[PDB]
């Protein structure tokens, strides 16, 4: 037994001495591989090496995901697609100023219904006969706002609804609807979701200015003051219908984190497309080429068209790290690194 | 900038949103202000979940009176940690580690945090060594272990308090090591008692005192255990010298860990208390425990709830200690001092291979026959003594006889009979039980038993009272 | 001597051959955190009971899904688990390691040695959750699993696939009977016999680590560290591993039994398991019935208890015998998770507190404790000498009222009521001594053959001891007849008789006086 | 059983101070292999030779 | 298109969502997918209740480890079917009508729902009759009741199982009936041990088994009562049989109960048991009865908790028994077969 | 401490009703004068053992 004993220590700390020298191995793996990555050409070689494996990822039996649609539990959703196709039938009605006014007093009637929810709780009662149900909407703002405003309000309150929330998101989203195909008219799509898409990079990195939109109490007229005010500080954002996305949304917040908030509304105005977002990080921008070999492959992957946002952060150490939706291809270096560390024996 | 806001503040449960990334840790230390000239401090506040969407829900070691919704609160980016080295020595702490009879001593010592792992399985051997203490029924039946884990058992004021300064008086004192005593939500006046009684007694200088007591909030009722453990466990693995750790009724510990389970959010367990009783003992008892070459001699206080020993929080402190002192009150209304309960009380190494083959056999025979007397018992409140048999008789009389022999006037208890303290060798209690259960005093009486020493001061009782031996 | 350059090697061909294929993952983002139960968004391929990796190398087990979440059970280190993290999805369920390289080691209830005796050579892993056999996969109960405890192997046999409940309040000798058990097969052992040998698991739930170390020493100074394992899931450990620790500890030794070995498997207070599933579930925020339980621990304890079986011959013939334990609480066996494993188990030893202070050692109360599988667990010569024990010690309880009037009792009930008190004290027996089965057969023949009348009553102890010792310096031959004939022949019975004569007549009692009729 | 008792404990003790002398007599040695199994897993994270 | 799936899994409770005009009636079978590879098998849901939005709550019947949300769940249409027919005879079943020996035996009998209603108060006997065994102590001191329920009190190594085979071979041979056994939370040893002893007496070839054992989720050990009573139900009003049923440890259905009350978080009664215990005992109960001139006899083993006779359970299932039959080891002991206790045992 | 007050020791006649047995001071002969804490040394454990 004391052989068995000063066996056990002998090879105790063995393996002791294995771990720390392997600790030091990938130390000096990392610095290694940190100061040669340092060439900003050996940058691009290692993103384009990983390239082929993601041409040799196929396939993916990939689905379509809605911003919100996928949210909601049952009951709202059926309501919710008869919303989007009676829109969808409407969309070539209105006029530039007509949607825009569209989009304004579908959301002062959204800060009329959560001002008043005993009026919400009546209209969203999932009964059958909901004929008093329209009367009494249009008994609200008979002579107060447009008529395709109210006819859509009376087909919306006509659906039966698991809650109360979801009615007043529904209209939100159907007049977010109309201002991206206000926006669409103009031939701006990509432009205005890749710019939706830059100033929620811009209000997440910083989320000081995210928190301070967030006060829920608050009135929202100071809010949308500040909020254009900080946007057309720099005219980098020229497209002025991105600032109306915004600030009709951010006018009846509800607590919800504005860093996610433009992320979602980013993320309707790609899916209103069809197209999958996908985030990817690296360490330095590549050549707008890898970028159409990067949408080429994932396109490829998911079975659909599909866009990138490119998060600079040099700490990756080279590689790529996507995620699309709620899954993750991880190649960046900095990550195996992280991996060979953990898995030392 | 990176700090919290105030959301809630229901008792001692505090909520604070956090922004994205700024969120602490579990069990970090922030700091809110009560600006309240009346009641202005600093809250402590320990994290003790993460609540989702950026809200943190804390518990507030100081009362939370005087707390505005909104403040601003600091995360200190580590945990609640105590001074620690052999300068602690001496003097009062906190239960956030402030010097109480000198404030700033100690800010400019090593701080360790309150939090650690046990050690490791590898390092743990088990202590099969008597430390012999002076009492008879500890020395006979429940020989305590040296560098092990030893507690006292008993409901509300049995001897607990009394036994523990007893056995800092016996052990503690001629000691070579350092003493740590945690006093977890306990009475005040006792602290003082104790503070004074270890400054005249020339031991307060190897003693550090930590006291978190009935009046504070259930934080620090639930943080001091852990203050007191971490100076111990750096007089025991970096000075690596002799730790003596005493803690005043420890379960004090799961009452404050019961009293916020419900304002954390948790469904209550059996009998109220929280659901995680039995990890969050094990987590804190673990800790106190001697390494291989590293010794702790443990002893706790543990309070039974309303004499039942089957409630859930000393049922799960019997799974975590090598000896245990079990009072009574039946023993306490007998006026029998200490009121251990020979039948109840253990010890891991009563064992012949440790004690040695007398001493077992004594203390066996004193159970058995202790047994039997209880037994015994109904029978002759019912139908009278003069029912059993002549060996019954015989055996009645030698269990009273054993019974009132098993108290002490213990040095620690003059205050309360006005007698002097005895102590009694381990070899003297031996011989002595042995000739009790042999039938040599079967006809001193009943008295001259009560309350005394060894086999001398049986002797001058017994002729006291016009009898020999 | 130390392997220097080896070590360097070792992880010079890991280096070399390190690889990380890049593929897709699916993960999620932790919610809330608390109290080790951790609730995670997305993932919305993982399975129920799922192994999840949290950042750390910390586990966790995803327990509760639903269309919000997932909660999942954190397996230690939960202090490092925060709001933001990212949760990757394994795609196993719980498994682990199972081989003989567990014989001797001490180890996790995930298979990770905690003795620190270097890594365990598995040879193949195996789910926690597999199967029980089929009603059709098993086989009668007929070998006996000798204790070597003679209250146990003569009046509650165990047979080999029977579970047999250790249940008693505390400090009255469970941890002891289920250790004597264990140390009893090292001659089992010694015969290298695969069809004798017993391999045995120790699981230690909620124990403080010096009792698993004591428990340790106990089983290596007794050379019983040879074919046991122990799974410890000591009390500082998460409530995670103290539910998991059984399950571990019966996954092991299934791939023994499916192998045609032979097993026995201790679950040292499954109360504890018991408490740290109810620990788990309320934190969940499961429905709780009876004393705070799930409602599923019935299930809990019935699903590892049924695994305990005896394969047919078309399996192999393996075998696994259980030994749970129960800690009441003031002899409350009426109590809710006593009640579920003294209606899930084959029988039950009830250990008192009352009687291990009279001296009755193992305190195995005799009257109530029993055994369904019965004789078919016993060697026909146990078989025979023990079947004259029941009856004898029940007369015995029913006349120890009138032990202070046996001048008033007929001749019958006085010899009735001796008889009884020299067979209570045939049934004591030393701690951490187990005694084989013939000499356990010859201590119940003298007993029960009333080769004892004649020795004093504190005396009966030492003298079987005593004689036994005879036996086994001059005549070897009958307990070598008893053991591999497993039956006391005439012959055999005359010539323990007549040894017992001649040893009576040389034996000298305490009193003074001897022992000869 | 004290017999066998002293001598082991004074030969493990003996042999705990060897060991550790090989031990740090043996530590820095292996060093020199550290520099190129660093260079071949920064070969392997990378897929060249660099 | 016209499917359920999974929403949340809560160890045995499983929730299913289906489409808008689809959803399952109560106490439906439906059938999930278990795929991953080790535990790959086909889960058996009961739909318990209806929670709204098209969200019904279910209880597995299988244990739920590796079930995935949005797996997909197909409805059955009908209950829990048992087989029935002669050719049940002499095999062994589970809850749900799998036979256990010989897999896949049976799928192609009739099949009958295991929820099935009391004979209409028009058929029941207003008159009680005495069913002659044979035996003397029963038939004198203990009279059974033709179509009642009783007591078995006899604990191991009293005979127990002997008393059952004789049972078994008086129903068979002196009424021309049928024994179905339900073993109601069988020990799968004692279980396996039945078997072979009804196999080699060859008294297997009258006997239905059907085996809802320990290791399994609460719901079988609740409705392998039912499956067995469907079984004995068609042997009597389809085959014009007497039947004698015996149901081990009824005390072990009312505990499953209990346990799958308190996993669907409904609020606890007395005691402990759920707040329908006597609902539940009287929808088992009042099948087993004497109907137009055939009869369904029960023997049932009770336990009593604690020894306490007012305890909800047996206070509860002492209702509907007509006679007690306490077999006793001091008689066993005696030599006297059966060990009937005559002054324990008794009759009304 | 504790001064329990009894029914039964209030119906015997026993007035004030304390239970002698279980009632208790924790400061004890600090909160006497001294004539009365040497003729009380032991009242309490001489009345409870009577
Ligand atoms: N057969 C025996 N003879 C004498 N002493 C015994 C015997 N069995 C056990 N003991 C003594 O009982 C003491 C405690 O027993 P043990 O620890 O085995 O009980 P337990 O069931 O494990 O209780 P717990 O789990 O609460 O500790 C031990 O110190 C041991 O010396
Ligand atoms: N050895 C003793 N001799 C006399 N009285 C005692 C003794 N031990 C305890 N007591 C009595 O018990 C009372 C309270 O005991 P204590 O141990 O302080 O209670 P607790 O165990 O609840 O802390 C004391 O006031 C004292 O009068
Ligand atoms: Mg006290
Ligand atoms: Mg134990």
């Amino acid at each position: 037994q004391g052989a068995r004993q000063v066996d056990l220590i002998r090879a105790q700390l063995t393996r002791q001495l294995r771990l720390e020298l392997g600790h030091e191995s990938v130390r000096q793996a990392r610095e290694l591989v940190r100061n040669h990555v340092a060439d900003q050409a050996q940058q691009s070689a290692t993103v384009d090496r990983f390239l082929d494996q993601l041409d040799a990822m196929a396939p993916a039996t990939a689905d379509v995901d809605y911003p919100l649609l996928a949210k909601m539990r049952s009951a709202s959703r059926r309501a919710l697609t008869s919303l989007v196709d009676w829109f969808g039938t409407m969309a070539q009605d209105l006029d530039h100023q007509g949607l825009t006014t569209l989009a304004g007093e579908l959301v002062s009637v959204a800060r009329l219904l959560d001002r008043e929810a005993v009026v919400t709780r009546y209209l969203t009662v999932p009964a059958e006969d909901a004929t008093p149900r329209i009367r009494l909407i249009e008994r609200l703002v008979s002579g107060k706002v447009g008529a395709p405003t109210l006819e859509v309000l009376r087909t919306a309150v006509s659906k039966r609804w698991s809650a109360n929330s979801d009615l007043i998101d529904a209209i939100e989203h159907v007049s977010r609807q109309a201002l991206l195909e206000l926006a669409e008219r103009a031939g701006q799509v990509d432009e205005v979701e890749d710019q939706l898409f830059r100033f929620s990079r811009i209000l997440d990195v910083q989320p000081r200015l995210a928190i301070l939109l967030g006060d829920c109490a608050v009135p929202a007229e100071g809010r949308v003051r500040l909020l254009r005010k900080v946007l057309e500080r720099a005219d980098s954002t020229v497209n002025p219908v991105v600032v109306a996305l915004l600030s009709h949304t951010v006018e009846l917040l509800r607590g919800q984190a504005v860093e996610e908030a433009v992320l979602f509304l980013a993320e309707v105005a790609v899916a209103r497309r069809g197209e999958i977002v996908a985030q990817v990080g690296a360490a330095a921008e590549l050549s707008d080429a890898q970028r159409t070999r990067l949408t080429e492959v994932l396109s490829r992957i998911y079975g659909h068209p599909v866009t990138v946002q490119l998060h600079i952060d040099a700490a990756l150490l080279g590689g790529l790290s996507i995620a699309v939706g709620d899954e993750v291809i991880d190649g960046t270096l900095s990550s195996r690194l992280a991996a060979a560390e953990a898995r030392l024996p | 900038d990176t700090s919290g806001r105030v959301v809630r503040v229901t008792g001692p449960v505090v909520d604070v949103e956090f922004p994205r990334g700024s969120i602490p840790e579990l069990f970090n230390a922030l700091h809110a202000e009560i600006t309240f000239e009346s009641l202005a401090k600093t809250l402590t506040l320990e994290v003790a979940q993460h609540l989702g969407d950026n809200l943190v829900r804390t518990i507030s070691l100081q009362p939370t009176d005087g707390l505005v919704r909104g403040v601003e609160v600091i995360d200190t980016g580590r945990s609640i940690s105590v001074p620690v080295g052999e300068g602690v020595k001496g003097h009062v702490f906190n239960a956030l580690g402030d010097c109480l009879d000198e404030p700033g001593y100690g800010e400019k010592f090593e701080h360790w945090s309150i939090h650690r792992k046990p050690p490791a399985f590898e390092e743990l051997e088990p202590r099969t060594e008597m430390l012999e203490t002076g009492l008879k029924v500890v020395d006979l039946l429940t020989p305590y272990v040296r560098g092990g884990k030893i507690a006292l058992f008993g409901g509300a004021g049995v001897g607990k308090t009394v036994l523990i300064q007893e056995m800092i008086n016996r052990i503690a004192r001629n000691f070579g090591g350092t003493s740590v005593f945690a006093g977890v939500g306990e009475r005040t006046r006792e602290g003082n008692d104790l503070w004074v009684e270890l400054a005249e007694a020339n031991v307060l200088k190897d003693t550090a005192l930590v006291f978190g007591q009935m009046d504070e909030p259930p934080g620090t009722r639930m943080r001091v255990a852990l203050s007191a453990l971490t100076m111990a466990e750096w007089f025991r693995d970096e000075q690596g010298q002799d730790v003596l750790l005493f803690i005043d009724n420890i379960f004090r510990f799961t009452q404050a860990g019961s009293e916020v389970s419900t304002l954390l959010g948790r469904m209550p367990s059996a009998v109220g208390y929280q659901p995680t009783l039995a990890d969050e003992m094990g987590e804190l008892q673990e800790r106190i425990t001697s390494t291989r070459g590293r010794s702790i001699t443990s002893m706790q206080a543990v309070y039974v709830p309303a004499d039942d020993y089957t409630d859930p929080a000393p049922a799960t402190t019997f799974a975590h200690l090598d000896a245990t002192t079990e009072l009574s009150r039946a023993v306490f209304s007998k006026g029998i001092f200490p009121a251990v309960d020979p039948l109840a009380s253990s010890s891991t190494i009563l064992d012949p291979s440790v004690v040695g083959d007398e001493h077992y056999r004594v203390a066996q025979e004193v159970i058995r026959i202790l047994q039997r007397y209880k037994d015994l018992q109904d029978i002759i409140a019912i139908l009278g003594i003069d029912e059993l048999s002549e060996e019954d008789k015989q055996l009645v009389n030698r269990a009273r006889r054993i019974e009132r022999f098993l108290s002490q006037n213990m040095m620690a208890a003059e205050q309360f009979t006005g007698q002097p303290g005895s102590t009694v060798p381990v070899k003297e209690t031996i011989e002595a039980f042995d000739r009790l259960c042999k039938g040599d005093f079967d006809h001193v009486p009943e008295q001259a038993f009560f309350l005394i020493g060894g086999l001398d001061d049986l002797a001058k009782k017994a002729e006291s009272l016009g009898a020999k031996l | 001597t130390i392997p220097a350059d080896d070590i360097q090697s070792a992880i010079e061909e890991y280096v070399s051959s390190f690889t990380a294929d890049t593929s897709r993952e699916e993960v999620g983002t932790v919610v809330d955190a608390g109290d080790g139960i951790a609730h995670v968004e997305g993932l919305p391929s993982v399975m129920t009971q799922e192994l999840l990796e949290f950042p750390g190398g910390i586990l966790g087990v995803a327990l509760n899904l639903d269309e919000h979440s997932v909660g999942a059970v954190i397996l230690g280190d939960f202090e490092n688990i925060e709001e933001g993290q990212q949760v990757k999805r394994t795609g196993e369920v719980l498994s682990v390691p199972v081989g003989d390289g567990f014989l001797g080691r001490v180890v996790n209830p995930l298979g990770q040695p905690i003795d620190g005796r270097g890594d365990v050579d598995s040879d193949t892993r195996r789910a926690l959750e597999l199967q029980a056999p089929s009603v059709v996969h098993r086989q009668g109960v007929k070998e006996p699993l000798q204790t070597g405890i003679k209250a146990i192997d003569a009046m509650t046999p165990i047979g080999r696939g029977q579970r047999q409940l250790i249940i008693g309040d505390r400090k009255t000798g469970k941890t002891a009977v289920c250790v004597d058990t264990i140390l009893n097969q090292r001659q089992n052992w010694e015969s290298g016999d695969p069809k004798k040998q017993v391999r045995c698991v120790y699981v230690a739930i909620g124990q403080k680590g010096t009792t698993i170390a004591a428990v340790r020493r106990t089983l290596e100074e007794g050379g019983a560290m040879d074919y046991t394992t122990i799974v410890a899931a000591a009390a500082s450990e998460s409530a995670g591993f103290k539910w998991l620790a059984p399950y571990t500890g019966s996954a092991i030794a299934q791939h023994w039994m499916y192998e045609g070995k032979h097993v026995l498997i201790i679950f040292d207070d499954l109360t504890k398991q018991a408490e740290a599933y109810r620990a788990i579930s309320l934190l969940l925020r499961r429905p709780p019935g009876r004393e705070a339980y799930p409602g599923d621990v019935f299930y809990l304890h019935s699903r590892l208890l049924e695994r305990c079986a005896k394969l047919s011959d078309d399996l192999g013939g393996g075998s696994l015998t259980g030994l749970p334990i129960i800690e009441t609480k003031a002899n409350d066996i009426s109590a809710y998770i006593p009640t579920n494993v003294i209606s899930i188990t084959d029988g039950q030893c009830f250990l008192e507190t009352d009687l291990f202070n009279q001296g009755v050692r193992p305190a195995i109360n005799v009257g109530v404790s029993v055994s369904r599988v019965g004789g078919a667990a016993q060697i026909k010569a146990m078989k025979e000498v023990a079947g004259s024990l029941r009856l004898d010690l029940s007369q015995y309880r029913e006349l120890e009222a009138f032990a202070a009037f046996a001048s008033d009792l007929d001749a019958a009930s006085k010899a009735q009521l001796e008889r009884g008190a020299r067979l209570v004290e045939l049934l004591k027996q030393p701690q951490s001594q187990p005694m084989p089965v013939e000499e356990q057969v010859v201590s119940i023949f003298l007993g029960t053959g009333g080769h004892l009348d004649s020795v004093p009553v504190e005396d009966v102890r030492r003298f079987e001891t005593e004689l036994l010792d005879h036996m086994r310096a001059s005549e070897e031959e009958i307990l070598t007849e008893i053991r591999d004939s497993q039956k006391l022949t005439e012959e055999a019975a005359d010539k323990l008789t007549e040894v017992i004569k001649n040893f009576k007549k040389g034996f000298a009692a305490t009193g003074g006086g001897s022992v000869v009729p | 059983r004290v017999r066998a008792e002293q001598q082991v404990a004074s030969t493990l003790q003996t042999a705990h101070e060897q060991l550790k002398r090989e031990r740090d007599a043996v530590e820095l040695d292996l060093r020199a292999h550290v520099g190129t199994m660093s260079a071949t897993l920064a070969s392997r994270i990378l897929g060249v030779d660099l």
